[PDB]
């Protein structure tokens, strides 16, 4: 039948290798903030339009007070499509906001997995006096009957 | 703090009173949401933020009514404040033309308002300790240590009742049991405000004259509070009066790549940047600044959309901060729909504001200033 | 909700009733009152000073006549127990007090 796949790992990776010219490189759910189906049938609803968006129909068809110093925007009208839209129909939820993703990329093979890449910063942990801890001084009394290795030693 | 606010209205102003509960259920169900109902009528949320409002609108809207309930476009809530003292004595006589109050205005010590809102010192203290912070703290003067009244509006609030009638102070065995009805007038007073109906910030209001007469039944008890409140408000009016804004901070993971699209988006907003630095143990940018906040709508927005997902904020209360104009300029012109360029942003918040709210349209430094008529 | 007696005189005179209510009235409880003039001639409130207009509440004493904000009325009669007179000396029972306009009601 063909039916139902199972692979191995190394195969996935050179797979991936194979497609990386066909495939995005996103992580995460912030690049569609407002492009996304939310979002978009939010602005069908409202006859709303993003700038790199897609358009459609309408489903349907004072001035002394008001302070000014930036614009209400349209884009705000669909992140915050209940506050600055008067009038809601079929209004989706917006901001959802993954976190920031930090991802660095594997270039040359020696370069163990896990070394400190050029590009994140120094830590330069800094604070004030550490601390005390009534810590347990020798020659009171401690010694243990010797098995114990690290879990992973081997 | 509640500074975010909404103006609300159904399409359907016969099913109010439902919109009106809806409105009771989410001032119960989100601990941080406050209704107000304007003095044109209006209902009015004080809330913090616009996610915050957004789930707002949905539950009422949906969960808590079935209304449609239209939405202006929002604003925030000033207040109002001197940097300069009374030129003049600002004085109300009572009706009946016997007692009269002379009161002067001034600015708090400047970090005495926050100290109060932090709540670290209380009136709750005696006189003596009362003074020992002051003076400790402030190199504040012995007399008016001993004579500071009251706080004002609240219990801890930025404004100050001093006595400085010593000479009539002698008559303290009378004095005393009119200091709660000038106090009575006093924190109704600096809670109202003259200039925009918005709240007296970090002011402190000398009794300079406080002329009693000697019959209680005469003197009662309903005069002494509007005249109190009367030369609070000739005091803080004789003052050349000064609004405030709120100034939200911003904390900003950015790469290496946009953070100057982060400026050039603060800086679109009248913002400045207190810290630009890498994040110790990540690739990634912290960019903390300081932005007024009817430019802080879709800030967030707009700073994602700049570098595309790339950028995130954070926004929260900071403090206020003078917004660069003078409200009791009647030279200032202000047309109705174009925003305003930078020197004249709280002649428009005054005027506006008072428009919004329902109030009248002049307000004169010598208003409260008693008839000789 | 308020009027001019010299307005409604003739009205309620050919009519028993007023346009205010379709029920019958009687003309003489209709109470006098008088509203403050102030520097420039405006309608402030007589305690308070502050300037009326369309929009802002409206509170009286209909046993003292006087016509002064709802913010006077209440942080004068409810802060302090005296439900008296604002300018006069006359205390008053506190369900005599009218209001002419309240948006928010």
């Amino acid at each position: 039948t063909y039916q139902r796949w199972q692979f191995t790992l190394p195969m996935m990776s050179t797979l991936y290798r194979l497609a990386n010219q066909l495939l995005t490189d996103l992580v995460d759910d912030n690049y569609f903030y407002l492009f996304d189906l939310k979002a978009f049938f939010t602005s069908k609803a409202l006859n709303m339009a993003i700038p790199g968006g897609p358009k459609f129909e309408p489903l349907v068809r004072d001035i002394n007070k008001i302070i000014i110093r930036q614009p209400i925007r349209t884009e705000y009208k669909i992140a915050f499509p209940y506050l600055y839209n008067n009038l809601p129909h079929h209004v989706h939820l917006t901001w959802y906001h993954t976190p920031n993703v930090v991802f660095i990329k594997t270039e040359d093979p020696d370069l163990p997995a896990f070394y400190f890449d050029p590009l994140i910063n120094p830590i330069s942990h800094r604070h004030s006096v550490k601390s005390q801890e009534p810590l347990p001084d020798d020659d009171e009394e401690f010694e243990l009957p010797e098995f114990v290795e690290p879990f992973l030693k081997d | 703090t509640s500074v975010i606010k909404i103006a609300v209205e159904p399409v359907n102003p016969s099913e109010l009173p439902k919109m009106l509960d809806g409105l009771r259920k989410v001032n119960k169900s989100y601990p941080s949401l406050t209704t107000k109902v304007e003095e044109s009528g209006e209902h009015v949320i004080l809330g913090t933020g616009e996610l915050y409002l957004d789930c707002v609108m949905h539950d009422l809207r949906k969960m808590y009514s079935e209304i449609d309930i239209k939405v202006a476009d929002p604003v925030v809530t000033f207040c109002e404040t001197v940097v300069e003292t009374s030129s003049l004595k600002c004085f109300a006589e009572t009706p009946n033309k016997k007692n009269k109050i002379t009161m002067i205005a001034e600015p708090l010590e400047k970090g005495l308002a926050e100290d109060i809102e932090n709540e670290v010192v209380q009136i709750t203290w005696n006189r003596k300790k009362l003074g020992e912070f002051f003076q400790t703290k402030y190199d504040w003067d012995l007399l008016a240590a001993r004579s500071i009244w009251a706080f004002g509006p609240d219990a801890t609030g930025p404004n100050i009742l001093v006595d400085d009638t010593l000479p009539s102070e002698v008559d303290k065995a009378l004095l005393g049991s009119v200091k709660d009805s000038i106090v009575q007038g006093f924190q109704w007073g600096t809670r109202e405000g003259p200039l925009c109906d918005e709240l007296i910030r970090n002011v402190k209001f000398k009794i300079l004259d406080a002329v009693v007469a000697q019959e209680p039944l005469h003197r009662g008890g309903g005069q002494i509070i509007p005249t109190a409140r009367r030369v609070v408000y000739s005091a803080f009016l004789m003052a050349t009066p000064r609004l405030m804004e709120p100034y939200y901070f911003v904390e900003v993971q950015a790469p290496a790549d946009c953070v100057s699209a982060v400026y050039t988006v603060l800086a679109r907003r009248r913002g400045h940047v207190t810290q630009d630095a890498p994040i110790p143990g990540s690739p990634l940018y912290t960019i903390k600044a300081f932005i007024p906040a009817i430019d802080s709508f879709g800030f967030e927005t707009d700073l994602r959309t700049h570098t595309q997902g790339q950028a995130f904020s954070l926004s929260v209360f900071h403090h206020w901060q003078i917004v660069p104009g003078d409200p009791l300029d009647k030279s200032i012109v202000i047309r109705p729909l174009e925003p305003q360029p930078a020197p004249h942003l709280a002649r428009e918040f005054m005027i506006k504001t008072r428009r919004r709210k329902g109030l009248s349209e002049d307000v004169s430094i010598s208003k409260f200033f008693d008839d000789p008529m | 909700i308020v009027f001019d007696l010299l307005n409604i005189v003739p009205w309620l005179k050919k009519y028993g009733t007023n346009p205010s209510n379709g029920e019958k009235l009687d003309g003489r409880s209709l109470i006098k009152l008088n509203f403050s003039k102030n520097s420039e001639g405006k309608y402030h409130c007589p305690v308070l000073f502050t300037v009326f207009t369309n929009n802002t509440h409206i509170v009286a004493v209909r046993t003292t006549g006087n016509v002064y904000a709802y913010e006077a009325v209440e942080q004068l009669n409810i802060k302090a127990k005296n439900f008296r007179d604002l300018l006069t000396d006359e205390p008053f029972s506190r369900q005599d007090i009218i209001t002419l306009q309240d948006p928010t009601n």
